[PDB]
C-alpha cells in the first residue's frame, strides 16, 4: 500500500548511510522489496533489491552500490545501508514494493526519499 | 537395565538434494527398497521449511518399516503445494498430478527460491495448464495436443478458444512466497501385507 | 539379440537316485549334538532326480545337443552340478519368463555376481554369450543374448561369487556344486555347497549341508524357470558354440519331517525322513539314530473310503 | 539490457499519446510478455503504469493502454488531460538489473 | 438475519470472481465459522458451494475457495470458465429461519 | 443422492397441498432434511424445517402457512402440507438433505418441483 522511508540526512562521501523502509498496509514477506534512486536529471536506476523468500541483495554490476539490504518481517522494514557513500549518492531513493509475478511489476513505492551526500 | 542391540542408507539424499527436478506435468517415480531408513535425522534437522505427514508421525516413520517407499519429486509454486493433498481438490490434482484419496502420504516442502528462481525465470520446470479429462492417480501425461475448449476442433494448431495443454513455469526472486517455487517430495508406503525389504 | 538354436533332441530324461542329499540348515540357531525335528520343504531321500544335460556330445563327430528346457518351479527346486570348467552361471527364475511379472535373474560374472530381480524380456533360447573384446585382451560376457529388455527393475544385489573354482586337480574333485532355491513368505533364500567327487557322474552317499547365502525380499511367486549358459565364438575350422560339455541335476522339493543330528560343532551329518518308509517313521518317534532291539509303535494307519 | 524511449510529446487534450519504449539488445520476453510502463508525477514518487505493456488495471486509468513490439513498447494514452501528464517510464526485465525507462513526458498545449 | 451479496460480476476466463455475502445484523458465528456458499445452475436444482465459506471439498471444485469476514463472505473463484458460472448463493445460519444469499451470478465475456 | 418428488400439482387457492419427496439411495431416517421454495424475482425461501431424530416442524416468520411436514421414515419419504395456497406458495419446491458433517449445511438437493396455483 504505502512505505515509510528514512528521510533527508547528510553525510560526507565515503561512509555508509543506513536507510529504512517501513511497510504500511501489506505483508512485507510476500513482496520483493528494493531501493531505487531517482536523482534529478537521472533516469530511475534500479539499484537495491531483496527477494520475498531468502536474501538475494542484487545490485547493478556498473559501479558496485555496496548497499546492505536486510529485512525485518516483524518490523516489515527494509533497510538500505549504502557503503562507500559518495556525493552522487545524493538522490531520491525509493524503497519499492514489488507486485505478484508478472511483467514487472512495481505498483506501490515509498513517498520518495531525500538523501544527500555532499 | 535394558540392552537394545545404520549400514544400508535409503537414498533420500538424491531425492532431497538435486539442483534440478522432474517437472510436475511429467514426474519420475523412485522406488526405495532393501535399505535402512531413518526419518528422525530429517525431522531433527528441520532443513525443509515444512515437514508434513497427513496420517503418520515423523518420529514414528523411522521406527515403522515400509517394504516399498515411493518418492515423487517435482518443483511447484507455494500456492500449488497447498492444492496438492490427498482428499483435497486442487488445480494440480485436476490436471498434471493426482493424489488418491484412500492413499496416505507424507508431503515435505522446502523453499527453492534461492536456486530455482532466476531473474530471467526458469523455463526448465513446466506445468499442465489444461487437460480434457482428470489424470489417473499417480500417473503423468506427455501429450502436447492442443486442449479443445472450443466446440470447433483445434486440429493440433493454436486457435481462438484453443489452449496449449502444457504451459512453461516462470520462477523469479521478486515473485511472492506463494508464487516462489517449493521442491515437494510425496512418500507412498506399502507397509504391512508385503515381504519386509526395508526394516526400521 | 535373441539369437536362438533350439537343436531339440529325443530320448527319456536320465534319472538318478539322491541317496542322502539336499539337507540344508533351516535356521540360524546354533545347536550342538541334538536331534531336532521340523517339517519343511526338502528333497526327500531315495528320490527320482533328473540328470539333465544342457550341452551333450554323443560321439560321431561333434553333435552338441542343446536340450535345456524351461522347467516349472513346482513346490521347491534343488540343483547340482560338477562342471570342472564352468558353463553354468545362473537361472532365469520367473513366471511368464517375460514381462508382466518380475524376473529373478542370477548372473555370475568374472567375478561379481549381480543378482537381479527385475522385469526382463527373455528370449526363446536365452543364455549368456561370451566373446573376446580385443581391447585389454579380456573375455567379456554379452548378457543380452539371454534377454533383450532390462527395465522397470525392482531389486538389485551383488555378492561374492557363489560359483567358485579351485581346479589344478586334473579331476578327482569335479567340484560338485549344489544350489537349493526355496521361495516362501517373501524370502527366497539361496543355499550352496562345494564338494569333491571322484565318481564318474552321479552322487555319493555323503551328506551335504547347505547354509543360507542371502535371505532376500522377493515377494514374487516363481512357477517356472530355466538355467543359463556361457558359450563363445570360434574361427575358421572345418560359428563356434557349446564350449565343453554341460550336465546338471534337478529335483523338486516337498514338505517332509526330518530329524536333524547336529555335531559338537553344529555340522549336521545324519538326517532322516520320517515318511520315507514304515521303518523311518519309528526313528522319528524315538528321535534317535540308534534303535534298540524291540518293537515300537509307529503312527497308526487307516483304510480310506473308495 | 539498455532501453530508449520516445523523448517527449507536445500535444493537446482529447488526443493520443504514443510513447515508445525502445530496448537495446533483447526484445521483450521469451514468455513473450515483458517490459513495463511507469509514471512519475513531477517531484513525486514514481508510479506503475503498465507491466508487460499489455496489462494491469485499477490504479492505472483506462487512458493508459497499449502494447509493445519486439524491443519497442507502446505507452498509448488516448484522450489526454493537462492534469494527467507526467514523466513516463518503462522497465526492462529478464536481463541486467532491470533498470528503467530513461523517462518521457507528454506536454499538452491549449494552455 | 438478512443478508446481501455482491450483485453480479461480468468477467473473463482465467480471472478471479470475488463475491461478497453481506449479512445484515449478526456477523458469521460465535464459533467463528458460519454462513455458507451455494450455486444454482440456471434452471436447475441449487447446489452447495462452501459451508462456513472456509471449507468443503469434493463435489466443490478447487476454483471455489475463499473465506468470509464478519458479515461479509468471500466467494472467490480464480480461473473462471464460461461453462462453470451460475447463480451463486450463501446462507445465514444460527439466527432466523436460516434463509439464503443474493443470489449472485458472474457473467463471463470473450463470448 | 437421488430425490423424487410429486411434481405438477394444482389445487383450489386457499387450500392445502400434499407434496412428497421419496428419499432414494440413502436413509431418510439417518439424514435430516427440509423444504426449500423459490419464487421468481426472489431468493430461495427457507420454509419447512424438520429434524432427523424427531420432528422440528418449523415454519418461517415470512411464510407461516402451516407447513405440516411428515417424517415417513418407513416409506423413506419427506412429506409437506402447505396450507393457505397462494402466489407465494407457488414456487419451485425442491426438497433437501443436510450434509453429514457440514457447519450449516445442505449437501444434496432435490432436482426441482413444478408447483403452482393460479
Amino acid at each position: 500500500v504505502k512505505l515509510v522511508e528514512s528521510g533527508g540526512g547528510l553525510v560526507k562521501p565515503g561512509g555508509s548511510l543506513r536507510l529504512s523502509c517501513a511497510a504500511s498496509g501489506f505483508t512485507f514477506t510476500n513482496y520483493g522489496m528494493s531501493w531505487v534512486r531517482q536523482a534529478p536529471g537521472k533516469r530511475l536506476e534500479w539499484v537495491a533489491e531483496i527477494s520475498s523468500g531468502g536474501s538475494y541483495t542484487y545490485y547493478p554490476d556498473t559501479v558496485t552500490g555496496r548497499f546492505t539490504i536486510s529485512r525485518d518481517n516483524a518490523k516489515n522494514t527494509l533497510y538500505l545501508q549504502m557503503n562507500s557513500l559518495r556525493a552522487e549518492d545524493t538522490a531520491v531513493y525509493y524503497c519499492a514494493r514489488f507486485r505478484y509475478g508478472g511483467g514487472g511489476t512495481v505498483d506501490y513505492w515509498g513517498q520518495g526519499t531525500l538523501v544527500t551526500v555532499s | 537395565e535394558s540392552i537394545v542391540r545404520i549400514t544400508n542408507l535409503c537414498p533420500f539424499g538424491e531425492v532431497f538434494n538435486a539442483t534440478r527436478f522432474a517437472s510436475v506435468y511429467a514426474w519420475n517415480r523412485k522406488r526405495i527398497s532393501n535399505c535402512v531408513a531413518d526419518y528422525s535425522v530429517l525431522y531433527n534437522s528441520a532443513s525443509f521449511s515444512t515437514f508434513k505427514c497427513y496420517g503418520v508421525s515423523p518420529t514414528k516413520l523411522n521406527d515403522l518399516c515400509f517394504t516399498n517407499v515411493y518418492a515423487d519429486s517435482f518443483v511447484i509454486r507455494g500456492d500449488e503445494v497447498r492444492q496438492i493433498a490427498p482428499g483435497q481438490t486442487g488445480k494440480i490434482a485436476d490436471y498434471n498430478y493426482k493424489l488418491p484419496d484412500d492413499f496416505t502420504g507424507c508431503v515435505i516442502a522446502w523453499n527453492s527460491n534461492n536456486l530455482d528462481s532466476k531473474v530471467g525465470g526458469n523455463y526448465n520446470y513446466l506445468y499442465r495448464l489444461f487437460r480434457k479429462s482428470n489424470l489417473k492417480p499417480f500417473e503423468r501425461d506427455i501429450s502436447t495436443e492442443i486442449y479443445q475448449a472450443g466446440s470447433t476442433p483445434c486440429n493440433g494448431v493454436e486457435g481462438f478458444n484453443c489452449y496449449f495443454p502444457l504451459q512453461s513455469y516462470g520462477f523469479q526472486p521478486t515473485n511472492g512466497v506463494g508464487y516462489q517455487p517449493y521442491r515437494v517430495v510425496v512418500l507412498s508406503f506399502e507397509l504391512l501385507h508385503a515381504p519386509a525389504t526395508v526394516c526400521g | 539379440q535373441c539369437v536362438n538354436l533350439t537343436t531339440r533332441t529325443q530320448l527319456p530324461p536320465a534319472y538318478t537316485n539322491s541317496f542322502t542329499r539336499g539337507v540344508y540348515y533351516p535356521d540360524k540357531v546354533f545347536r550342538s549334538s541334538v536331534l531336532h525335528s521340523t517339517q519343511d520343504l526338502f528333497l526327500p531321500f531315495f528320490s527320482n532326480v533328473t540328470w539333465f544335460h544342457a550341452i551333450h556330445v554323443s560321439g560321431t563327430n561333434g553333435t552338441k545337443r542343446f536340450d535345456n528346457p524351461v522347467l516349472p518351479f513346482n513346490d521347491g527346486v534343488y540343483f547340482a552340478s560338477t562342471e570342472k570348467s564352468n558353463i553354468i552361471r545362473g537361472w532365469i527364475f520367473g513366471t511368464t519368463l517375460d514381462s508382466k511379472t518380475q524376473s529373478l535373474l542370477i548372473v555370475n560374472n568374472a567375478t561379481n555376481v549381480v543378482i537381479k530381480v527385475c522385469e526382463f524380456q527373455f528370449c526363446n533360447d536365452p543364455f549368456l554369450g561370451v566373446y573376446y573384446h580385443k581391447n585389454n585382451k579380456s573375455w567379456m560376457e554379452s548378457e543380452f543374448r539371454v534377454y533383450s529388455s532390462a527395465n522397470n527393475c525392482t531389486f538389485e544385489y551383488v555378492s561374492q561369487p557363489f560359483l567358485m573354482d579351485l581346479e589344478g586337480k586334473q579331476g578327482n574333485f569335479k567340484n560338485l556344486r549344489e544350489f537349493v532355491f526355496k521361495n516362501i513368505d517373501g524370502y527366497f533364500k539361496i543355499y550352496s555347497k562345494h564338494t569333491p567327487i571322484n565318481l564318474v557322474r552321479d552322487l555319493p552317499q555323503g551328506f551335504s549341508a547347505l547354509e543360507p547365502l542371502v535371505d532376500l525380499p522377493i515377494g514374487i511367486n516363481i512357477t517356472r524357470f530355466q538355467t543359463l549358459l556361457a558359450l563363445h565364438r570360434s574361427y575358421l575350422t572345418p560359428s563356434g558354440w557349446t564350449a565343453g560339455a554341460a550336465a546338471y541335476y534337478v529335483g523338486y522339493l516337498q514338505p517332509r519331517t526330518f530329524l536333524l543330528k547336529y555335531n559338537e560343532n553344529g555340522t549336521i551329518t545324519d538326517a532322516v525322513d520320517c515318511a520315507l518308509d514304515p521303518l523311518s517313521e519309528t526313528k522319528c518317534t524315538l528321535k534317535s539314530f540308534t534303535v534298540e532291539k524291540g518293537i515300537y509303535q509307529t503312527s497308526n494307519f487307516r483304510v480310506q473310503p473308495t | 539490457i539498455v532501453l530508449t524511449q520516445s523523448p517527449t510529446l507536445s500535444l493537446s487534450p482529447g488526443e493520443r499519446a504514443t510513447l515508445s519504449c525502445r530496448a537495446s539488445e533483447s526484445v521483450d520476453n521469451y514468455g513473450i510478455s515483458f517490459m513495463n510502463w511507469f509514471q512519475q508525477k513531477p517531484g513525486q514518487a514514481p508510479r506503475l503504469l503498465i507491466y508487460a505493456a499489455s496489462n494491469q488495471g485499477s490504479g492505472i486509468p483506462s487512458r493508459f493502454s497499449g502494447s509493445g513490439s519486439g524491443t519497442d513498447f507502446s505507452l498509448t494514452i488516448s484522450s489526454l488531460e493537462p492534469e494527467d501528464f507526467a514523466v513516463y517510464f518503462c522497465q526492462q526485465s529478464k536481463e541486467v538489473p532491470r533498470i528503467f525507462g530513461q523517462g518521457t513526458k507528454v506536454e499538452i498545449l491549449k494552455r
